């Protein structure tokens, strides 16, 4: 019922280069092997503040369940402007101060409590 | 009289017990006649806002507590005696995580929480995980903070860059700084700085004078925000109680674990820590226990060891009085290293979690799960839910399945607040021997 | 002359006048010949600029101005959209910043989403720490902060020493700062002339 | 024998150098057996791991230190001395600067190497103004500004406006600069700024202290990150074919401008011998070579000039932070190297105008990039704007950057140190 993703890489090794460079800590220079290279691919990221989008929806790849929206800030992953996709759930023990992440681990976890409940009235 | 005097004298101890008190009731007057749905979000907000006051006055204090007692402390003692006392205090830490460890094991196995296990009741997808190697590199890079202002409010987290799903997955790391402050990066440059400051001289001198000054200070900060501090305990008691949903059916069939958890705890508590005091003290581990009844039930109210902090750190100075460098060196170390308390928990659950998925639990499983929790407690968050990134690591490290997180996330509310009060009362006694060992 | 030394004493407050005569000139002179939409906003901001840099140095110096000189004047007095809830909500949090050092760049602030789309509409409120400055919890801070310093005996007159001197060069940077302000209520005068239009 | 207290008193020099050739070595060796190929992810992590750690180490002081020794610096001399000493550092800096631009731009001509939202240059020349004077000293702390361009007109008439967000960064200039006034102001005032002499000056040795205990450990971290470095290669062969008169002119640009034209200023200038200086300062430039970073080798620099070579404790406490920022030699010839290899590489043909706006905006680039590993980068993509003919296919640049950033961190600090000998010489006179 989603969308399919489009969340492809870096079109060149540059503007990689560019967006990770300014991240937040950022220490030292990527190396060219970490760069993505050849044709663009589907990526994903694995956390995402909620400072960085202004809105983000559910889209399906690979009968997966991803977040995606735009980048506003340079230093957020991704790049400036750029559509990129996350994770439904972001890391465990990890929270980026609410948004569609955390939003979905209250309502997995509220769920877990409705089932459970029903488990013990059964 | 007599009495009149003794209520005057602990008159802090007894407000904090009876709003502990009334905070219980409340909440359970409220859910009773009402709860989250007689009364709109908006009320809710305004009925648990004052305890979430208490623990931003709490939180403001923090860091500059920290750092100047941390600077003082360090350059108030020669280097040799700093680095043995140290090095006494790290394998005191350590012993007592080790013991809360094997203790929780010990019950979980004994008890068997996850034997029925009820209907499995796990599947929408699978959260990312982070790696073990990952983890300790991410405990290296916090300590030595890359930036020492960025520090006061975020800290360094690596991620993950999951590309080519259906093209052999590679999982690629890519790390950033997130919101979280990063205590242990300023403990060490507090420690640092304050040899520093010694090693200097008369500039150090007046280095000192400065941060001594600033820390007096903030400690008559943390006088005026103790008096105000039984009201957010009651309210964030009471707000804890009202939001948390249909009690008793959830506890059901977790009361195994409850049961667990919170016998580890006062075992812990009242039968280990106790006992190491007085074989090594030979003093009442009780008496030191009623001077730092407000800090743990501060603790318990705010379930964040680093709040509590200026608390414990002021009732360990008035009462039981152990000297001012000795306590303001030791407490801030272990506030952030010292979690017993953490430690327990993440046993029982991970042996919980282990016993829900039919597995066996062997001998060199459970050491190495020994292991990872004691090196995995130590520059773990003080916040609220700071076990679960840690518990996280050893489900990793032990290589047991994930899905089964949101059980523990169920009900972690209050057995939280119970890991804090056991992280802060082995703080207070390690102090205590410390203050012991150096009057001797 | 006694005329001269009224120019010469009152320098700042004529310079001022003057640069608002004729930032006003140079703002009607740019929308007149040539016309305001000739340059573009590419060239208006940089036409702008010095304004800009004006209030740029103007917000420099206000987070130790106010937390120096509050710092001592509590030391030294001496003893003898959003909705109602949320907005005072947000302002009670902001007086108790809860992170002194996050406090000098950032703000809390409620903002409403329909995230809770089960069953109605409902506005469920979040805040997220946005972008600000936060006088307010710095200022109760400070006076908080000088209070205790007060109660202090000795021991915080070495602070309060500190602050002052802190504070005394603050005020010789605003010296500094408020002698290059005639350029910049100038060219601000000139460019917000240049944005409206009403005669 | 005498050579044992000779190895004892450059004991620093010897394990600096000794670090960076076995970290060539490990690097090579550790390449040749694999190439990270057997080594993994996980494994080359942990192999990469201390250069990181002796990164954020000189990372962590680098803000502090700049400030203590900036404001001690400008408080220890008057306001008019200040203000002429200054005068001809930047005088110095732009001629240094304009010197290495032009050796670039006239070495890439002779041996010809080559054969997204925009940014306009009015725009960064903007941001650089207003990162000079900071809006919020705690926030410049941590991050910098940059302008960003959006539609919000109808969408008949679509221009792009201007519009400001800070982003991730340092801004060390704006600091800089703030630390400087503040230093003034304060020997502004008599007694009352005393005590914040002091207390700033305290907090400067204390700083020191931990400078000498990270540049112990540092051989190590250099080492890894040296070695780190060589191991991350793919195709050494083709790279090498694709890029090796690219990477010569640059070398020879960067050995030319540090062992002819510098020295040659400074005895000009001087009547010593700059080579004297150069050793010296070996161990401040070997550290630049193994972290390319010019903050990071900067207190080293400090500590080496003032008691390796007679320079008084104010010029260099004031002058080196400077240079650290404004003075990048290196990165203006590698932006200027690399400007005319993208044009040649696209057939762009370059006449005298372009050269000059070359010239320039490489100038600008150089005070405006940072002391931050693959600084030099980021302007390089202001400069192509500049010339706006060549499109910024920069990812041709990458893969072998880190080791001209190296060369590029080498000459910028050696600038800065001649450069504060000579004015040393100067006050002197």
């Amino acid at each position: 019922a989603p969308p399919p993703c489009r969340c492809m890489t870096s079109s060149s090794p540059y503007q990689e280069f560019l967006w990770r460079m300014q991240r937040p800590g950022n220490i030292d220079a990527p190396s060219y092997r970490s760069l993505s290279k050849g044709t663009p691919t589907f990526t994903a990221h694995t956390h995402m503040p909620r400072n960085c989008y202004h809105s983000a929806t559910l889209c399906m790849h690979a009968n997966t369940h991803y977040w995606t929206g735009k980048m506003i800030n340079p230093s957020c992953p991704g790049g400036l402007g750029v559509t990129v996709c996350w994770t439904y759930f972001t890391q465990t023990g990890m929270s980026d101060g609410g948004g569609v992440q955390d939003q979905a681990r209250e309502k997995h976890v509220k769920e877990v409590i409705s089932q459970l409940t029903r488990v013990h009235g059964t | 009289d007599q009495v009149r005097r003794c209520l005057r004298a602990n008159l802090l101890v007894l407000l904090t017990v009876v709003a502990v008190v009334a905070g219980v009731a409340l909440g359970l007057g409220v859910s009773g006649a009402g709860g989250a749905l007689a009364l709109g979000p908006e009320r809710l907000s305004a009925f648990v806002f004052p305890g979430e006051l208490l623990l931003r006055l709490l939180r403001m204090i923090i860091l500059p507590l920290v750092v100047c007692s941390l600077i003082g402390g360090a350059a108030s003692l020669d280097p040799g005696a700093l680095g043995r006392l140290g090095a006494w205090a790290l394998l005191f830490f350590l012993v007592t995580t080790l013991l809360a460890s094997a203790l929780g094991v010990g019950l979980a196995l004994a008890l068997q929480p996850g034997a029925a296990s009820a209907a499995i009741n796990a599947s929408a997808e699978n959260a990312p995980s982070k790696e073990v190697l990952d983890s300790f590199l991410d405990l290296a890079r916090n300590i030595f903070p890359s930036n020492l202002v960025s520090a006061a409010f975020r800290s360094y987290s690596t991620t993950y860059e999951e590309r080519n799903i259906t093209g052999t997955r590679v999982k690629v790391p890519v790390g950033q700084e997130v919101e979280g402050m990063n205590i242990l990066g300023l403990v060490v440059f507090a420690i640092v700085f304050g040899v520093a400051l010694r090693k200097l001289g008369p500039e150090g001198e007046l280095l000192i004078r400065f941060f001594n000054s600033f820390n007096e200070a903030t400690m008559v900060l943390v006088s005026w925000i103790m008096w105000y501090a039984p009201v957010g305990i009651m309210f964030l008691v009471a707000g804890k109680i009202v939001e948390m949903e249909d009690v008793g059916l959830l506890f059901a069939r977790l009361g195994k674990y409850i049961l667990c958890c919170l016998l580890g705890h006062a075992i812990h508590g009242l039968l280990v820590l106790p006992l190491i005091y007085f074989l090594f003290t030979r003093k009442n581990p009780y008496r030191f226990l009623w001077g730092i009844v407000t800090p743990l039930a501060t603790a318990f109210g705010t379930s964040s060891s680093s709040a509590t902090l200026p608390l414990m750190m002021k009732c360990v100075e008035e009462n039981n009085g152990v000297a001012k460098h000795i306590s303001r060196f030791i407490l801030p170390i272990g506030a952030t290293v010292n979690m017993d308390g953490a430690a327990l928990f993440q046993c029982v659950a991970a042996v919980f979690i282990a016993q829900l998925s039919q597995q066996s639990l062997d001998f060199v499983k459970i050491i190495t799960i020994l292991v990872t929790a004691t090196a995995s407690s130590v520059g773990a968050a003080g916040i609220p839910a700071g076990g679960v990134l840690t518990l996280a690591i050893i489900l990793e490290a032990v290589n047991l399945p994930v899905d089964h997180i949101s059980l523990i996330l169920a009900v972690d509310w209050l057995v939280d607040r119970s890991c804090t009060v056991l992280n802060v009362e082995g703080d207070a006694l390690g102090a205590g021997l410390l203050q012991n060992y150096v009057d001797r």
